[PDB]
């Protein structure tokens, strides 16, 4: 009680496209643990998107990050979507290939 | 390996 | 603490295919319960133990032992289709709160004994042996025997009474008792005891001296067929008083 | 250098749901190893790094036993806490557990850890000396008279100074080419027009996590708008990080990035 | 793992007591634990260790570097201590071995071995035989016939007179059984008082 999640939207290996690669949202420094995470690909979920196991930094807050395979496309467009008990509303991040 | 109890029941707390 | 584990029945006489239920509360403040089973001439052995109502950690119990834990933390232990080798001292033991984290405390067991049939069941017979006269000559004391014979199963608990008094000082029974019958089992037992005073304290005619023997043996609700007096749990005592000579 | 084994509770009670979900995670240093989850379809030790997966079925079933006995306990705990605080029977609530060992290049105890927090705030500690604690709080006093009447820091500083070096000994022999590890960073420099313009230091596929990114003008540092996003998993036990200034268009040639990872033989400076 | 452990040992009070024990499979996890039980009795703790030393109020336990072995040092036995001792390595469950009974016995140097008559009650069947004041290097062995009862030795203490003595006793319902002849398959010291 309480923190707000801090997310990051990246990828493992730099983007190329043609190339596969994984598509990383890193959810940290919140607290308590529930939380909603969904990978978007031109806005609607992704199937097959796996995470890490609970865990939490030194000063209690919890961090997780989920994932999944893709091969990234000039038009297709990728964001994370995060739902937590502070948020008034699901915060989208796009994925931005530059960081 | 995680902590066992060493011959009897753990803390409470 | 302040109060230790508890176990109840102290005793148990019951028939082979039969069931019995054992109680147990943990010591104040523990909130993990053990049983253990102690067959004669062994080590325990591990039965179950639960933490706070719920079971955490099995041994190599047969399906046909089963226990509990409730809110109020007390457990039972019931043992069911009873056979000869289920003979043993069942011991209760707590941990989890009071009790150290690496610490076991045991209660003072509860003792099962199986029959196959419940008639050879003795109560003992008591019978106090004055001291040697040469005794007292020759070293100014005066050493009493006491001698209780014939009963089954193995389960009594010897006393000397001086002056209304329990004593402890002076005396000492045997560790375990004798078989009145070796090899031909279900043999009766017989224990011995001793109790030393002083020549002049014997010979004095107003102390009196009594050996008593608690004897474990049926309930009121056992169904009891022959002959005999119905070997209950009972008393039996030995007196003697003091002689001038 | 140094090592650590580190392990993490965390224990969530639910309205009227039934029994807390209790999990744990075990790390050595920045790899995690094992997992453990009582909402699991069999709540059951699992693997989590190369150099665990050796160990024999014992292993697995003892740690096993011992993450569910450690699941009751917390639910328990979370019960007396709910006394405590005099809260309702209804919240659902966080306690958390961190404990483990330091040791150093000899493999021998530097530091030791047991630690608890509750809805995320500290709770109780044990201290450096391993042999009392510290309580945050009016409830931590009632946990700390308990424990301490119980003598439960003796058994704590038991497994820090006994199996806690043990095993993470074990685990340092076994897993020694990737736990004494240096992945120095691969490293790079984006520009961005606005245009005010965007320099980004990049460093990515390294380990451990520890690293140090700085922007210097001239050579004093300008952490002042330097944009400096935490470190975070690449998803395959590496880690990344970046920092980012918005500069104009003007004298860029004396924009330096510096970066100091333990895989470095010497402290990096980039330009673009 | 298991541990082995002596089966008996025997001590005069006074004396330090050293139990060792063995586990050469001793785990990771275990910790070396002994266990105190008097007869019929529920067992108590007495003391826990790893890899150091350990001493606290009732005992030390010393425990080797490889710790495949420990020692339970009892610093001064009495008569009180006479018990079974468990070893045990331990990491949930305490696994129970046959222990350690361990025999602590009076020094008696004042003996007066000797056999004497009790008759009643009345009288005088059985009659009663009492072989006593004999020192505790002496041996009781049961008797050839077994229509003939015989004790094991037993110390009583009489505290109010810091007096301590051993005893067996001896009976038979048979008109062939006297005292004089009790005893007379256990080793019985010539100086043995023979009264009447």
């Amino acid at each position: 009680i309480q923190r707000t999640p801090k997310i990051q939207v990246y990828s493992r290996h730099p983007a190329e496209n043609g190339k596969s690669n994984f598509l990383n949202c890193y959810v940290s420094g919140f607290h308590p643990s529930d939380i909603e995470v969904d990978l978007l690909k031109n806005g609607e979920r992704i199937e097959k998107v796996e995470h890490s196991d609970l865990s939490f930094s030194k000063d209690w807050s919890f961090y997780l990050l989920y994932y999944t395979e893709f091969t990234p496309t000039e038009k297709d467009e990728y964001a994370c979507r995060v739902n937590h008990v502070t948020l008034s509303q699901p915060k989208i991040v796009k994925w931005d290939r530059d960081m | 390996a995680p902590r066992g109890p060493h011959g009897g029941a753990a803390s409470g707390l | 603490m302040d109060s230790g584990v508890t176990q109840t029945p102290k005793h148990l006489i019951t028939a082979t295919g039969q069931r019995v239920t054992l109680r147990c509360s943990p010591r104040s403040g523990d909130l993990s319960v053990y049983w253990y089973q102690q067959s004669l001439d062994q080590g325990l052995q591990f039965l179950i133990q639960y933490y706070n109502g719920e079971e955490r950690a099995k041994g190599n119990i047969l399906e046909r032992f089963s226990a509990q834990q409730f809110p109020d933390l007390h457990s039972e232990l019931n043992l069911s289709s009873l056979e000869l080798g289920d003979s043993a001292l069942y011991f209760c033991a707590s941990s989890g709160g009071h009790t150290g984290s690496n610490e076991q405390f045991f209660g003072p067991g509860t003792r099962l004994t199986v029959l196959e049939d419940l008639k050879n069941v003795f109560p003992p017979e008591v019978a106090v042996f004055e001291p040697s006269e040469a005794e007292i000559s020759h070293t100014q004391k005066a050493t009493l025997v006491c001698l209780a014979t014939g009963f089954y199963p193995d389960h009594v608990e010897l006393s000397w009474w001086v002056n209304g008094k329990e004593v402890h000082s002076g005396v000492c029974t045997d560790p375990q008792p004798l078989k009145e019958q070796p090899a031909l089992n279900d043999s009766r037992y017989a224990l011995s005891s001793r109790l030393r005073v002083s020549a002049t304290f014997w010979q004095n005619p107003r102390n009196h001296f009594r050996c008593q023997v608690q004897f474990y043996g049926l309930s009121e609700n056992d169904e009891w067929t022959q002959d005999r007096a119905k070997p209950v749990t009972q008393i039996v005592s030995a007196e003697a008083w003091g002689r001038a000579d | 250098g140094s090592h650590s084994m580190r392990y993490f509770y965390t224990s969530v009670s639910r309205p009227g749901r039934g029994e807390p979900r209790f999990i744990s995670v075990g790390y050595v240093d920045d790899t995690q190893f094992v997992r453990f989850d009582s909402d699991a379809a069999s709540p059951r030790e699992e693997p989590r790094a190369p150099w665990i997966e050796q160990e024999g079925p014992e292993y697995w079933d003892r740690n096993t036993q011992i993450y569910k006995a450690q699941a009751q306990t917390d639910r328990e705990s979370l019960r007396n806490l709910r006394g405590y605080y005099n809260q309702s029977e209804a919240g659902s609530h966080t306690l958390q557990s961190m404990y483990g060992c330091d040791v150093g290049p000899d493999g021998r105890l530097l530091r030791g850890h047991d630690q608890y927090a509750y809805d995320g705030k500290d709770y109780i500690a044990l201290n450096e000396d391993l042999r009392s604690w510290t309580a945050a709080d009016t409830a931590a006093q009632i946990t700390q008279r308990k424990w301490e009447a119980a003598r439960e820091a003796e058994q704590r500083r038991a497994y820090l100074e006994g199996e806690c070096v043990e095993w993470l000994r074990r685990y340092l022999e076994n897993g020694k080419d990737k736990l004494e590890r240096a992945d120095p960073p691969k490293t790079h420099v984006t520009h961005h027009p606005i245009s005010e313009a965007t320099l980004r230091c990049w460093a990515l596929g390294f380990y451990p996590a520890e690293i140090t990114l700085t922007w210097q003008r001239d050579g004093e540092d300008q952490t002042q708008d330097t944009e400096l996003v935490e470190t975070r998993p690449a998803g395959d036990r590496t880690f990344q990080k970046w920092a980012a200034v918005v500069v104009p268009s003007g004298e860029e040639q004396r924009y330096t990035c510096h970066v100091q990872h333990e895989g470095l033989p010497k402290p990096l400076t980039l330009r673009w | 793992a298991k541990t082995t452990q002596p089966i008996s040992m025997d001590s005069y009070e006074g004396q330090e007591v050293n139990i060792t024990c063995s586990h050469n499979n001793i785990a990771t996890n275990d910790y070396i634990t002994w266990y105190q039980q008097f007869p019929s009795q529920g067992p108590r703790f007495i003391i826990q260790g790893y890899k150091t030393k350990v001493t606290n109020e009732v005992a030390s336990l010393f425990i080797p570097a490889d710790r495949k072995s420990s020692t339970l040092s009892l610093p001064r036995v009495s008569l009180s201590d006479t018990a079974v001792y468990y070893c045990l390595v331990v990491d949930q469950k305490l696994v129970f071995g046959t222990g350690t009974r361990l025999l602590v016995s009076p020094n008696i140097q004042n003996p007066d071995p000797a056999v004497y008559q009790l008759r009643d009650s009345k009288s005088s069947d059985k009659s009663v035989c009492l072989f006593t004041d004999f020192d505790s290097q002496t041996n009781v062995s049961q008797s050839k016939d077994s229509d003939v009862y015989i004790t094991d030795k037993c110390v009583l203490d009489m505290r109010s007179m810091d007096f301590k003595s051993n005893s067996a006793v001896a009976w038979s319902n048979k008109s062939d059984f006297a005292c004089a002849n009790a005893f007379n398959n256990s080793i019985i010291p010539e100086d043995t008082f023979f009264p009447s």
